[PDB]
RNA sequence: AAAAAUGAUUAA
RNA sequence: UUAAUUGCGAUAACGAACGAGACCUUAACCUACUAAAUAGUGGUGCUAGCAUUUGCUGGUUAUCCACUUCUUAGAGGGACUAUCGGUUUCAAGCCGAUGGAAGUUUGAGGCAAUAACAGGUCUGUGAUGCCCUUAGACGUUCUGGGCCGCACGCGCGCUACACUGACGGAGCCAGCGAGUCUAACCUUGGCCGAGAGGUCUUGGUAAUCUUGUGAAACUCCGUCGUGCUGGGGAUAGAGCAUUGUAAUUAUUGCUCUUCAACGAGGAAUUCCUAGUAAGCGCAAGUCAUCAGCUUGCGUUGAUUACGUCCCUGCCCUUUGUACACAC
């Protein structure tokens, strides 16, 4: 509360690649624009969620079966900075469709 | 209450909404006008509008019991 | 790797529980011609009958026969623990016994004949001669069943 | 610090990370020896590269070998890969590059995937069949 | 097989009437030049454009050709 | 000659491989020498290998499993069967014991008996079903090397494991039996009385 | 077919008399020569080798390759 | 057995009603000059040896 | 001069550790022994009924030294295998979860494992010591 | 130049 | 000539459009960039455990430094048949070799035109016209039963007929997933039990934990020994548990016992060209319980052929037709 650093953790989560990638470039530039050092963007593998269904309604016809697919992108930046100022990064950059999750490291 | 929150704002280029135009044709075969006309109007104001191509297809029995499929282009229309 | 040398001792081909034992098979497996009696009660038995499990069922001797027919009558006071028996908790009794060579069919007709006579589903389909564990027969079982 | 080069050796899904320092002849793979690598009917698929080129020049130098991912045979080419591959990376960077050109003569004239990981990958399965080719069997009548 | 089709023909043919002096017999350098004197959506088309573009380039070199 | 010391304590059987490649790290591919002649460039014996099991793709040219070496391609050929697909290190290690049987059996090179019983067993003339008709006919044709080595790798391979089949002899025993009796020809053979009733076949319908 | 599992004495000297001259040794062999059941066969091919009569070429599960001595 | 060997230097195309022979122009090594064709079961390349059981035949299916 | 139970080969090691545990007699049987077919999915008891037991506590201790810690499940999972089901496709089934506690609580008794704060069983002073012992006696046999 | 027959009524 | 109405071209056509291609996803290459206790490696720097003139390991970013080869994912690069040699109405192209991670459109898919079929679905739909029914209902609930019923015929399959094997011990390796706080999901670990399972706890809303899913085939060492045998495990009897209100018509799991056909299958017939066939298991879907099914995933990994129009068909052109419900 008397300028000391939290520790802090913030999460980005989105089926929007470029909508992400421009909100985590905007967390880094804001970063070293006020002079943070930071663990950078890292970047979770991607998960694919799979539904594998039978096109057609009824049960007549070649078995043709169809996967559809969603992509589920997510980042990690570890950061640590005054109140002051994470209040300020948290209440801009965001987007729709980007999940934005801040959680205060105790590890 | 008050994490809740709604909008409403003006469609631009209402023209180029395939929703709007389904809806409106929809709307017209109810009120009884031509299906041809009312297919055909709707091509002529999307194209009016800019598209590059526009595309109506009337599936269902018309005029008979037996059903066809009327079908109404315009433009150019890619499908692959 | 012992290259034993025998004489014209060989037991050839025997008779325990009234059934025919031959020799020239371990007696582990030689044990499982004897109705009620598997690979897995004959090994047990062999073994709390502390014989050699390399014997060919040929050269057993006399008193060693003996007690493993009298390990196979009574497991229960040779400390075989009771889940490893062919009759645990009977309807008669309620003590747990082991069906040996010509008893097996006597008491399968008689839980059969059970069943009739109490005029249960399963033993109904016993006398008609159809399948008892609810095994479909629109398909299968019919040149026999 | 001590001159080190670290390389790696790929089949279909096995890796084989070979970390490759100056020493006394040390070959392990997984903490034990070369001579212990399982299946022992291709323990010489490992050995390989050892006997082609030569032990003379493993002397000043040893090989330490993790390998994950994978079978038994393909972790097997794994390691060989990734043996043949440091030796070649270590030359290159700490010795004269001509003995480099006898390491990739003697490794190419016997066999490509010494230093080249094997391009075939797995066809995935299509609906209608077991395989990526095989379909059910079908029925008329 | 490996028969380029008329998209690539034309825009190599629209090349070559553009600028045939900038255009230089190898693929790597009219690739770069393609980044610049034409738009292409996909780094396979410029890729084809340009192979056909020094292809033709490369036949222009000895005797000229039709159209 | 010569061991080096090493930090890692490597046998001295396997130094001795240092000198040439040598299969199975106890017979040589020097002195080979297949005699008859249109069957060279196409029995691979040139190339040593240490092993006959590797990775390698054979199968994306017309003609280029005649590069492969024939040991690996007998090798290949004992995986047949259905429960014996895949299974290489088997289909090795029976070939490795064959091997083995064979110079038991004959003081003689293993690779030279086997090279012998495929020029041996290879077909020389076929026949092709030609006409139409309600009763088509057969019609002689000669035979390629490829082919000739293809087929008389199969039918040894068939024979040796129909002759394993349901009977105590192991597959290597019976495999280095047949081979040797193909590498010298004594009509006793699966494959050498096959190719025999084949070529009596063609000359029948020549 | 029959092979005698248990050895008797006669059995044993000839097993003893004709295994040495035998080109190849193994149990394949052994049973179709003399009427010696598999396992009997693996136990007295231990017992040769043992007694250094027949020497060993491969020593593998399911497949024991031996020849004469010396 | 007097079999003969003889060399492909051409071939000629396929034949067979599936297409499971193939028309080879080849000569002999003995005399380079007495040429025929023959009709051959399995994949053939330029510059094979074929060993031939009977040597006056000529191959039919042409053209 | 120095070694480690990691430059000699698995299985005659575990023979030579599991002939050493029998002649000692600090390591006990449980008395279940001469009864129990140590998985479900095997269908009949071990062929050496006198060995098995101290075979089967040399693979442990060999196991867990090699690990960080192992517990019951990892050595249920570990020793289980396919079991055929009838005309059912065979599937994997674990190993007899008493009989690798026992074995592992014997290992306890003789000093070979400890409680392992991670959670499991991992390798002891005297164990390491020891089994260190029978690897260099098994490489100079 | 082997053999190869048949296919109910109405229903644009 | 091309996989291609793909092009070279010819030309009463010219100039266009859709489809094909292009495109998108995925799979391979990057010691190039950007970096990462939610991925790793090294320095063992830190204590250290075990053997010893140095190796294997433990706890290793709140004990610590580095650094991204491997792992991850963003921006990118890379292949365009490049070069070379041949052949061609020498044009579109094609065939070899050399380089390269990659040269059948590099592999595999997604998407996919016009016209149509009385093709299937009114039992997916609070999509629906008409007809019927609507209070003793064809509406809706509740109990029980059936859908599984067996002289029989057929189609997908599973397990087998064994020694290239079964059994026992030991070795010991993947990839794709999924997972609970609006309630009991994935479960580690300890203890009990032959087993199936039970109990006490822990971690995980997840690159963090289950999980290195230590899968199976496989490998090595032993028992067996060509005998329907220790192959096969159908049928059946007894008991022990789990899910569920409810297990009988046996849900399923486990233990013992019984141990049938089957010794390779007539006519006939299916699928497939390389990481492919085949073997082998695993995850997900359905799921309180129930895989012998499916959708994907990886492990092991052949033989044969790079062809033809003989059979079965598909495309274009020409030709005949008494066919147009179209042989
Ligand atoms: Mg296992
Ligand atoms: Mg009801
Ligand atoms: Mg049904
Ligand atoms: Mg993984
Ligand atoms: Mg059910
Ligand atoms: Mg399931
Ligand atoms: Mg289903």
């Amino acid at each position: 509360q008397q300028q000391q650093i939290i520790k802090i953790r913030i999460t980005l989560t989105s089926t929007k690649v470029k909508q992400l990638e421009n909100v985590s470039s905007n967390i880094v530039k804001n970063a070293e624009q006020h002079n943070l050092v930071k663990k950078g963007p890292v970047r979770l593998p991607t998960k694919v969620l799979k539904i594998s269904t039978r096109k057609t309604p009824n049960g007549e016809g070649s078995k043709t079966w169809e996967t559809y697919e969603m992509r589920i992108h997510k980042r990690y930046i570890d950061l640590e900075a005054p109140v002051q100022i994470v209040k300020r990064i948290t209440q801009i950059t965001i987007e729709p469709g980007v999940d934005v999750e801040v959680v205060v490291a105790s590890n | 209450p008050g994490t809740i929150v709604l909008y409403a704002e003006r469609v631009q280029d209402r023209g180029l909404s395939a929703v709007a135009q389904a809806e409106s044709m929809k709307f017209k075969l109810l009120n009884g006008l031509a299906i041809r006309r009312a297919a055909y109007g709707v091509v002529r104001y999307v194209m009016e509008s800019g598209a590059k191509g526009c595309e109506v297809v009337v599936s269902g029995k018309l005029r008979a019991a037996r059903a066809k499929a009327m079908k109404f282009a315009d433009g150019f229309l890619i499908h692959s | 790797s012992l290259v034993v040398q025998e004489q014209g001792s060989f037991q050839h081909i025997l008779r325990l529980l009234n059934t025919n034992v031959d020799g020239n098979i371990k007696i582990v497996y030689a044990l499982t011609t004897i109705k009620g009696v598997g690979r897995r009660y004959s090994n047990l038995v062999c073994k709390k009958a502390d014989v050699d499990l390399h014997k060919r069922a040929g050269e057993l001797t006399q008193e060693e026969l003996e007690r493993i027919v009298q390990i196979m009558q009574n497991p229960t006071h040779y400390k075989i623990p009771a889940w490893f028996l062919n009759r645990q908790n009977d309807i008669t009794d309620g003590k747990d016994y082991h069906t040996l060579a010509n008893n097996v069919e006597s008491k399968l007709r008689d839980d059969l004949e059970r069943l009739k006579k109490i005029r249960a589903h399963r033993g109904i389909r016993h006398f008609w001669g159809l399948r008892v564990r609810g095994q479909h027969t629109k398909t299968t079982g019919r040149r026999r069943a | 610090a001590v001159p080190s080069v670290q390389t790696f050796g790929k089949k279909k899904s096995a890796t084989a990370v070979a970390h490759v320092k100056a020493g006394k002849g040390l070959i392990k793979v997984n903490g034990s020896p070369i001579t212990l690598v399982e299946p022992e009917i291709l323990r010489f698929k490992v050995y390989e590269p050892l006997l082609l080129v030569g032990l003379d020049k493993f002397s000043n130098i040893d090989i330490r070998v993790r390998v994950t991912g994978g079978g038994h045979v393909s972790q097997v080419y794994a390691i060989r890969q990734a043996i043949a591959k440091g030796l070649v990376a270590y030359h290159q960077k700490y010795v004269d590059e001509q003995s480099k050109n006898e390491l990739k003569k003697a490794f190419t004239s016997y066999d490509r995937t010494l230093l080249i990981a094997d391009s075939r990958r797995p066809e995935p399965k299509k609906f209608g069949g077991k395989g990526a080719r095989s379909r059910f069997q079908k029925s008329y009548r | 097989g490996r028969v380029r089709t008329k998209t690539v023909k034309r825009a190599s043919k629209a090349l070559i009437e553009r600028y045939y002096p900038k255009l230089t017999l190898d693929f790597q350098t009219n690739k770069r030049l393609c980044d610049e004197i034409a738009t292409i959506q996909s780094k396979r088309l410029r890729n084809k454009i340009a192979g056909y573009t020094t292809h033709l380039m490369k036949r222009i070199q000895k005797g000229p050709v039709r159209g | 000659f010569t061991p080096v010391v090493l930090a890692t304590p490597i046998p001295e059987e396997v130094q001795q491989a240092q000198t040439e490649i040598k299969l199975f790290n106890k017979w040589s591919f020097e002195e080979v020498e297949v005699k008859d002649a249109s069957l060279v460039d196409y029995v691979q014996v040139r190339q040593p290998i240490f092993v006959a099991h590797t990775a390698g793709r054979y199968a994306n040219k017309r003609f280029r499993k005649a590069q492969c070496p024939i040991i690996e391609r007998l090798t290949n050929s004992l995986m047949m069967n259905g429960r014996n697909n895949g299974k290489k290190l088997k289909a090795v290690r029976i070939i490795k014991h064959t091997l083995d049987i064979i110079n038991v059996l004959t003081d003689q090179n293993p690779i030279q008996v086997v090279v012998d019983a495929i020029t041996n067993t290879g077909p020389r003339e076929d026949t092709t079903r030609v006409g139409g008709g309600g009763a088509a006919r057969r019609q002689a044709v000669d035979v390629s090397p490829l082919r000739r080595v293809n087929q008389a790798i199969a039918l040894l391979t068939i024979g040796a494991r129909e002759a394993a089949f349901r009977n105590i002899k192991t597959i290597a025993e019976t495999l280095a039996e047949e081979l040797i009796n193909a590498a010298k020809g004594s009509s006793t053979s699966y494959a050498i009385k096959k190719k025999d009733e084949l070529e009596r076949v063609a000359k029948s319908n020549r | 077919a029959q092979h005698a599992v248990i050895l008797d004495q006669e059995k044993y000297d000839r097993i003893l008399k004709e295994v040495p001259t035998y080109r190849y040794v193994s149990v394949s062999v052994l049973v179709d020569r003399l009427k010696i059941g598999g396992s009997l066969a693996r136990i007295a091919l231990r017992h040769l080798e043992k007694e250094g009569i027949i020497k060993p070429i491969s020593k593998h599960s399911k497949q024991a390759i031996y020849t004469r001595a010396t | 057995t007097p079999v003969t060997l003889a060399k492909v230097i051409k071939v000629l195309g396929r034949t067979g009603s599936r297409g499971g022979v193939t028309q080879v122009r080849v000569e002999f090594l003995e005399d380079t000059s007495r040429t025929i064709v023959r009709n051959v079961k399995g994949p053939v390349r330029e510059n094979d040896i074929l060993v031939l059981m009977e040597s006056e035949r000529e191959a039919r299916r042409l053209r | 001069p120095g070694v480690s139970v990691r430059d000699v080969a698995a299985q005659d090691f575990i023979n030579a550790y599991a002939s050493f545990l029998q002649r000692q007699g600090k390591l006990e049987v449980p008395g279940y022994v001469d009864i129990v077919k140590t998985s479900s999915g095997n269908e009949m008891p071990p062929q050496d009924a006198e060995g098995w037991f101290y075979k089967r506590a040399a693979s442990v201790a060999r196991h867990i030294y090699m690990r960080k810690q192992v517990g019951v499940g990892k050595l249920n999972k570990l020793y289980g295998g396919a079991k055929s089901r009838g005309v059912r496709p065979y599937k994997h089934i674990d190993a007899s979860g008493s009989i690798n506690r026992k074995v592992l609580q014997a290992l306890e008794k003789i000093g070979i494992v400890e409680i392992s704060p991670k959670g499991g069983r991992r390798i002891s002073e005297n164990g390491q010591r020891d089994l260190d012992r029978i690897a260099a006696q098994t490489l100079e046999e």
